[PDB]
C-alpha cells in the first residue's frame, strides 16, 4: 500500500487526538506509529494492536478499524506537539515495510518574553536587540518586523528563529546582527515591531544611540 | 459372493462341557472373522473378532481359532448362561455375510413339570371365545406331550401350545397348551377328562381338572 | 452411555414404506460404518445395508434399489429408507456399528425395532386374567387377539422378575396373536402377586386388568 | 532434499491405534509425513484397517512416472496432502472412473490420480491389494500385517498444490476458450466434454500439462509460462521441537505470532526470532519447508496462481470423422 | 543495552563516493533487518529500504532503487550506506534502525540511530570561538553571561556544565549567517549573579 496521511493535524488544545493512516496492508497488518521531535531521533511509540515500549507516556494509544489504523493521544499536552509516522508490512511483500507521509501536530502554550541574554557587549555597540520575538505563538504565526530607520530593514539580519525547546517547549527565540560598529553611529532609532505583543510579548527595547 | 456355514446347525451338551462350532467360508477372509452370541429376543452379542481376539468383557472361556476357510469357536467349560444362538460373520467383505446361527442347547437332569390349570374367567364367558389352559412350569424334557380332555374323547382342533426358551439359570422349559371353546360347547361340558399326559418324568397320570 | 436406538417399524400395508431411523448416543455415525442387520421371525441374522464413514453405501441383493440407506449428522441419526415393502422383509432391524480396530465387527448394536408387513390391521390386546384355582400358584395374564407382534408383559412395573414366564406369541386361527403370560408363587397372602401392570403394545393401551382370587 | 519435512518415516506397531485429529498446521504436516492422511482415507472409503508407510514415510511414496521433479521438493503438496488439510477432496472411485494405463499398479494398496474435473483415489480393503491392471483388489497376504511399506502408495503425475487466488468465471472461460483453441481435436476429458464432437475414438491415455483453478474442470495447457516465487508465507514455516516431533497448535500459533521461537534465516527475516536466554526447557523452531515456492502460471495470455499444478497422464477422446 | 552508533558527521565533495555506516551492539547483528530514512533539512522523513545483514539481503523504495546501495558487514556488525555520486541534494540526515518483527502483523524500528548529516557543501570548514566578554550592566529579565561561537558547519557539542551562577543552560542554535553562524545562549538562573565567571568552554568542532 501507500498509508496515507493527513499532512496535519488541528490544534487540539488538551484534548484528545486520532492521528490517523489508511491503507490496504492496514487490513491484516498492525500500523507501528513513530514520533519525531524536532532535532530528535524518531521513537517508537507504539508496534503492536495497543502494545506500547517502556517509558512512553500511557496517554498513547493504538487501534485499528479496517483499512485505517489510528493513535490516538488522550491527553494532548505541549510533549506531544512533533510529526507522527506510521509504517506497515507491504502487502505485496513479505519481507517489505511501507511508511506513511507523517502527519504533524499543535497545542497550545503560555506566553513568555524572554529576552536574548547578553548581546555579546563589545567596545563599540555595533547594534542592540532592537527584534520582535515570535515566541509562544498562541496562533498560526505573526513575527515582527525590524526598522533601521523606521522602515522595512534591507541591510543584512540574522533571523533566529528557534525550533521547539526540549526544556521550556515554548518556542523560544533570539536575534542580533552585526555591522562592525562604524555604519551605526550616523542612525539613532531602531524599532521592531511584533504586532502581538499580548502573546509575542515584544521585548525590543530602544536604543536611540550610535 | 462369499458362504459361510456353520457345521453343526444344532447342539446340545451339559453343563461344563467342552463345545466346537466350526464355521466355513467358501473362499479365503484371511482372519477377519467374528463370533456373536444371541439370546432369544435379544441383540446379537460381539464375543470375538478377528477369529481369535475376544471382546473386552467376554468371559475367558470363550475361546477363537482358526484362519483362512476354516474357523472354530470353542466354549472351554459350558456354563447355563450360555443358551444362545451363535453366528459366525465375515467382514472381509462389504457384505459382512452372517452365517446360519448354531443354537446351543443344555442338557441337565430330568425335572419334573409342574402342572397348573386355569378356567377361563368371567370376562372371557362373556367375550364368547372362552379359553382353557394347562401349564407345565420348570421340566428339563421339552418333550410334554399333553392331549386334551373334554368328555374322555381325543380332540384335536384348538389346541394351541407354546413352550418358553430354556431359562438361563436352570435350563429348564416351561409350555402352556390352550383350549378355546364356543358359550354352547363350553357350557354344554362341565366334567373333564384329568387324562393321561405324557412327559419323559415318569408323571403319566399327573393331570389337574375343573368342573363347572 | 455409548448405544443406538431404533425408531420408526411397526405395521406396513404391502408396497409401503417406512423410514426406519437409528439414533446413536456417544457415536458420531458420520464417523464409523454404519449398518443394518435383519432377522426374520425364526431365522437366521441377514446383513441389509452398510454405509461407510466415506459415504459409500451397499445393499444385499434382495433389497437394491428398494432400500436407501443414509446418514445426517444432527440429531446423529442414521436412516433406512425402505419402499416396496413385501412379506419378506417382516422382520426385526438393528442398526450396528461396525469399528475397524475390530476388524469391523458389529461391536455396537441396537435393541431392534420389529416391522410387520401385512395387509391386516392392528387391535387390541383384549386381556384378561387367569386367577389361581383351587385345584392347583400360577397368576398369569392371557392377551388374546392381538394383531401385532410385539407385545411387553411386565408384571409389578418391573419390580417382579422372579417366577416370570412370559409363553412367545402363537398366531391364532383367525389370524391373531395370543399370549399367556403366568408367574408361579405359591403363596404371598395378596401382597405383590397381583393389582400390577399386565400389557402394553403398539397402540396405546395398557390394560392392567386384576387376576384376583376367585 | 528429499527427506521427510518434519517427522521421521513411521513405525506403527498397534493396527487397530485410532488416527487423531490433529488441529496444528505442523501436526497435520507431520500426520502428512507419516501417511497418515492416506491411512486415514484408505480407513473412511475401503474398509481398510492399519497403517500405509511403515518405515518409509510420505518420502518413498511411488509415483508415475518414476522420475517426478517435484517428489525431489518434500515442501511440494500432492493431491492427497492439500486433501489432508482441507484444501481439495480426493473422492473415492466410482466404476465410471478411468484406471490409466502404464503405471505398475500390482500389490498397490492406494493409488490416486488427478482426473479432468477432480482428483481420484482407488483402494483396497485390508488384506488386499491391486492387481496387475489395477482394476481389482485380490487376497494379498503380504498386507496381513496392516503395516505396509510406502511403496504399497502410488501417486499419478507431476503435481504440486498451494493456495490459489480465486479468478471469476469470465477468466475461467477466457482460459478453457484458449485451451479449447489449443486441443481442436479432444473431445472428452476423464468423461467430460472438452469440445462438441459428432463421433469420437476410445479413451488413450493423455499425458498434458493443466492446472486447477478451482472451478468446474481443470485449464490443460500445451504453451504455458510458470514463474516459482517464495512469498515467505505463514504456510512456508513448519515449527518442530527436535526430538518431542512437531509443535502444539498454541505453540506453533505463539510462535509464528511473537517473534521469540527461534528458527532459520527465512524465519527470522519474515517473522523475527529470539535465540538465546533460554525461557522453556526447549524452543519451538520454525524451518521453511523446501519447496520452489508458489507457481505462477502464464497462460492464454495471463497470469493465474492455480490451486493445483501439474503435468499427469488422464484419459482423452479424440474426434473422428 | 541494544543500540546502533553512527558517525556524528560527514562532510564531502559533491558527485565523490560517500558511504556511511551504522554498528549494532547488544544484540547479534545478523538477526534484524537495518532500515535507512532520509531527512532532508526542513522537511519529513523518507524511508529507502532494509538490509538483513545475515544474508546481505535488500528491499528497496521504488523511490530510492539505483540512487542509494545497502552493504553489510557481519562480522564487525554493521550496515552500509553507500553512492557512488554525492550530487548537491543528498544534503540531508540519515538514519539507521533496528527493525523488530513479531510474525507476519509486526514491524517496528525499536531502536533507531543518532543520525549522519551528509552535506555537499562546495565550501570549505573552520571554527574560530573566543569572546572576553567581561562582565558589565547592559537589562531586567536579560542577565548577563558569557557566549563563544562561529564557524561554517553544524557540530555544536558544548558540553559546560553550569547554570548555578551563569551560563548553563541550553544552547542557542544554529542561524545560516552567509557561511557562517550565530553564538551560544548564556541565561543565568538568577540575576544576582550577573558578574559571571569564565568556564571552560569546551567547543569541539567536527567539521
Ligand atoms: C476420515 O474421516 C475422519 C472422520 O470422519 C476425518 O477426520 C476428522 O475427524 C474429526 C473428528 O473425528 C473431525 O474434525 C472436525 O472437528 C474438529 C474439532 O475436533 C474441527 O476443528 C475440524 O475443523 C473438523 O471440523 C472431522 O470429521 C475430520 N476432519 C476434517 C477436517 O473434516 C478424516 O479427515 C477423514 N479422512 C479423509 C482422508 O478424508
Ligand atoms: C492400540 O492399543 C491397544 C493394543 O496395544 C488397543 O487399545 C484398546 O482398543 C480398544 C478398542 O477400542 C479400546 O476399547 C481400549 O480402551 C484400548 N485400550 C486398552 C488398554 O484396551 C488397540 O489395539 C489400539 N487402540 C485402539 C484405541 O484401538
Ligand atoms: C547470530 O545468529 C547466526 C545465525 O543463527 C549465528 O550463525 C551467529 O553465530 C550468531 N551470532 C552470535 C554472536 O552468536
Amino acid at each position: 500500500s501507500e498509508l496515507t496521511q493527513d499532512p496535519a493535524v488541528s490544534v487540539a488544545l488538551g484534548q484528545t487526538v486520532r492521528i490517523t493512516c489508511q491503507g490496504d496492508t492496514l487490513r491484516r497488518h498492525y500500523a507501528a506509529w513513530y514520533q519525531q521531535k524536532p532535532g530528535q531521533a524518531p521513537v517508537l511509540v507504539i508496534y503492536d494492536k495497543n502494545t506500547r515500549p517502556s517509558g512512553i507516556p500511557d496517554r498513547f494509544s493504538g487501534s485499528s478499524s479496517g483499512n485505517t489504523a489510528s493513535l490516538t493521544i488522550t491527553g494532548a499536552q505541549a510533549e506531544d506537539e512533533a510529526d507522527y509516522y506510521c509504517n506497515s508490512r507491504d502487502s505485496s511483500d513479505n519481507l517489505h515495510v511501507v511508511f506513511g507521509g507523517g502527519t504533524k501536530l499543535t497545542v497550545l502554550g503560555q506566553p513568555k518574553a524572554a529576552p536574548s541574554v547578553t548581546l555579546f557587549p563589545p567596545s563599540s555597540e555595533e547594534l542592540q536587540a532592537n527584534k520582535a520575538t515570535l515566541v509562544c505563538l498562541i496562533s498560526d504565526f505573526y513575527p515582527g518586523a525590524v526598522t533601521v530607520a523606521w522602515k522595512a530593514d534591507s541591510s543584512p539580519v540574522k533571523a533566529g528563529v528557534e525550533t521547539t525547546t526540549p526544556s521550556k517547549q515554548s518556542n523560544n527565540k533570539y536575534a542580533a546582527s552585526s555591522y562592525l560598529s562604524l555604519t551605526p553611529e550616523q542612525w539613532k532609532s531602531h524599532r521592531s515591531y511584533s504586532c502581538q505583543v499580548t502573546h509575542e510579548g515584544s521585548t525590543v527595547e530602544k536604543t536611540v544611540a550610535p | 459372493d462369499i458362504q459361510m456355514t456353520q457345521s453343526p446347525s444344532s447342539l446340545s451338551a451339559s453343563v461344563g462341557d467342552r463345545v466346537s462350532i466350526t464355521c466355513r467360508a467358501s473362499q479365503t477372509i484371511s482372519t477377519y472373522l467374528n463370533w456373536y452370541q444371541q439370546k432369544p429376543g435379544r441383540a446379537p452379542k460381539l464375543l470375538i473378532y478377528g477369529a481369535s481376539s475376544l471382546q473386552s468383557g467376554v468371559p475367558s472361556r470363550f475361546s477363537g481359532s482358526g484362519s483362512g476357510t476354516d474357523f472354530t469357536l470353542t466354549i472351554s467349560s459350558l456354563q447355563p448362561e450360555d443358551f444362545a444362538t451363535y453366528y459366525c460373520q465375515e467382514s472381509d467383505s462389504p457384505s459382512f455375510t452372517f452365517g446360519q446361527g448354531t443354537k446351543v442347547q443344555i442338557k441337565r437332569t430330568v425335572a419334573a413339570p409342574s402342572v397348573f390349570i386355569f378356567p377361563p374367567s368371567d370376562e372371557q364367558l362373556k367375550s364368547g371365545t372362552a379359553s382353557v389352559v394347562c401349564l407345565l412350569n420348570n421340566f428339563y424334557p421339552r418333550e410334554a406331550k399333553v392331549q386334551w380332555k373334554v368328555d374322555n374323547a381325543l380332540q384335536s382342533g384348538n389346541s394351541q401350545e407354546s413352550v418358553t426358551e430354556q431359562d438361563s439359570k436352570d435350563s429348564t422349559y416351561s409350555l402352556s397348551s390352550t383350549l378355546t371353546l364356543s358359550k354352547a360347547d363350553y357350557e354344554k361340558h362341565k366334567v373333564y377328562a384329568c387324562e393321561v399326559t405324557h412327559q419323559g418324568l415318569s408323571s403319566p397320570v399327573t393331570k389337574s381338572f375343573n368342573r363347572g | 452411555e455409548v448405544q443406538l436406538v431404533e425408531s420408526g417399524g411397526g405395521l406396513v400395508q404391502p408396497g409401503g414404506s417406512l423410514r426406519l431411523s437409528c439414533a446413536a448416543s456417544g457415536i458420531i455415525v458420520s464417523d464409523n460404518y454404519m449398518s443394518w442387520v435383519r432377522q426374520a421371525p425364526g431365522k437366521g441374522l441377514e446383513w441389509v445395508s452398510v454405509i461407510y464413514t466415506g459415504g459409500s453405501t451397499f445393499y444385499a441383493d434382495s433389497v437394491k434399489g428398494r432400500f436407501t440407506i443414509s446418514r445426517d449428522r444432527s440429531k446423529n441419526t442414521l436412516d433406512l429408507q425402505m419402499n416396496s415393502l413385501s412379506a419378506e422383509d417382516t422382520a426385526v432391524y438393528y442398526c450396528a456399528r461396525a469399528l475397524g480396530a475390530y476388524d469391523y465387527a458389529f461391536d455396537l448394536w441396537g435393541q431392534g425395532n420389529l416391522v410387520t408387513v401385512s395387509s391386516a390391521s392392528t387391535k387390541g390386546p383384549s386381556v384378561f386374567p387367569l386367577a389361581p384355582s383351587s385345584k392347583s400358584a400360577a397368576l398369569g395374564c392371557l392377551v388374546k387377539d392381538y394383531f401385532p407382534e410385539p407385545v411387553t408383559v411386565s408384571w409389578n412395573s418391573g419390580a417382579l422378575t422372579s417366577g416370570v414366564h412370559t409363553f412367545p406369541a402363537v398366531l391364532q386361527s383367525s389370524g391373531l396373536y395370543s399370549l399367556s403370560s403366568v408367574v408361579t408363587v405359591p403363596s404371598s397372602s395378596l401382597g405383590t402377586q397381583t393389582y400390577i401392570c399386565n400389557v402394553n403394545h403398539k397402540p396405546s393401551n395398557t390394560k392392567v386388568d386384576k387376576k384376583v382370587e376367585p | 532434499d528429499s527427506g521427510p519435512i518434519i517427522c521421521a518415516g513411521p513405525i506403527h506397531s498397534n493396527k487397530s491405534a485410532d488416527i487423531p485429529h490433529l488441529l496444528g498446521y505442523s501436526e497435520k504436516i507431520c500426520q502428512i509425513d507419516r501417511l497418515i492422511h492416506v491411512s486415514s482415507w484408505l480407513r473412511n472409503h475401503s474398509q481398510f484397517q492399519g497403517y500405509v508407510g511403515q518405515r518409509g514415510g510420505r518420502s518413498q511414496v511411488s509415483y508415475y512416472p518414476a522420475e517426478n521433479s517435484y517428489s525431489r521438493w518434500s515442501g511440494l503438496l500432492s493431491p492427497c496432502d492439500a486433501d489432508w488439510l482441507g484444501m481439495l477432496v480426493v473422492k473415492k472411485a466410482k466404476g465410471s472412473d478411468m484406471i490409466v494405463p502404464g503405471p505398475s499398479y500390482k500389490g498397490k494398496v492406494f493409488f490416486e490420480r488427478p482426473t479432468f474435473d477432480g482428483y481420484v483415489g482407488w483402494g483396497c480393503g485390508s488384506g488386499k491389494s491391486r492387481t496387475e491392471s489395477g482394476e481389482l483388489c485380490s487376497s494379498d497376504s503380504g498386507t496381513s500385517s496392516g503395516l505396509l511399506p510406502s511403496n504399497r502408495v502410488l501417486w499419478i503425475g507431476d503435481v504440486a498444490c498451494q493456495p490459489m487466488t480465486p479468478i471469476p468465471e469470465e477468466t475461467f472461460l477466457e482460459l478453457k476458450s484458449f485451451s479449447q483453441s489449443e486441443f481442436p481435436d479432444i473431445c472428452k476429458i476423464d468423461g467430460i466434454v472438452f469440445n462438441q464432437c459428432e463421433g469420437e475414438s476410445l479413451p488413450q491415455p493423455f499425458d498434458v500439462a493443466w492446472m486447477d483453478v478451482g472451478h468446474s474442470h481443470k485449464i490443460i495447457m500445451r504453451e504455458h509460462k510458470t514463474k516459482w516465487v517464495q512469498e515467505s508465507s505463514s504456510k512456508d514455516f513448519v515449527c518442530y521441537k527436535e526430538g518431542t516431533g512437531p509443535c502444539s497448535e498454541s505453540e506453533e500459533k505463539t510462535c509464528k505470532t511473537s517473534g521469540s521461537c527461534r528458527g532459520d534465516m527465512q524465519f527470522c527475516k519474515v517473522a523475527g526470532c529470539e535465540h538465546g536466554e533460554e525461557a522453556s526447557e526447549a524452543k519451538c523452531r520454525c524451518s521453511l519447508v523446501h519447496k520452489p515456492g508458489e507457481v505462477v502460471v502464464s497462460y492464454g495470455g495471463m497470469r493465474v496462481r492455480p490451486k493445483c499444478y501439474g503435468f499427469s497422464r488422464m484419459m482423452a477422446t479424440l474426434e473422428v470423422n | 543495552e541494544v543500540q546502533l552508533v553512527q558517525p556524528g558527521a560527514e562532510v564531502k565533495k559533491p558527485g565523490e563516493s560517500l558511504k556511511i555506516s551504522c554498528k549494532g551492539s547488544g544484540y547479534n547483528f545478523s538477526n534484524n533487518w537495518i532500515g535507512w530514512v532520509r531527512q532532508m533539512p526542513g522537511k519529513g522523513l523518507e524511508y529507502m529500504g532494509i538490509i538483513y545483514p545475515g544474508d546481505s539481503d535488500t528491499r528497496y523504495n521504488p523511490s530510492f532503487k539505483g540512487q542509494v546501495t545497502m552493504s553489510a558487514d557481519r562480522s564487525i556488525s554493521t550496515a552500509y550506506l553507500q553512492w557512488s555520486s554525492l550530487k548537491a541534494s543528498d544534503t540531508a540526515i540519515y538514519y539507521c534502525a533496528r527493525l523488530y518483527r513479531r510474525g507476519w502483523t509486526t514491524d517496528a524500528f525499536d531502536i533507531w540511530g543518532q543520525g549522519t548529516r551528509v552535506t555537499a557543501s562546495s565550501a570549505s570548514t573552520k571554527g574560530p570561538s573566543v569572546f572576553p566578554l567581561a562582565p558589565s550592566s547592559k537589562g531586567g529579565t536579560a542577565a548577563l553571561g558569557c557566549l563563544v561561537k562561529d564557524y561554517f558547519p553544524e557540530p555544536v557539542t558544548v558540553s559546560w556544565n553550569s547554570g548555578a551562577l551563569t551560563s548553563g543552560v541550553h544552547t542557542f542554535p544554529a542561524v545560516l549567517q552567509s557561511s557562517g553562524l550565530y553564538s551560544l545562549s548564556s541565561v543565568v538562573t538568577v540575576p544576582s549573579s550577573s558578574l559571571g565567571t569564565q568556564t571552560y568552554i569546551c567547543n569541539v568542532n567536527h567539521k
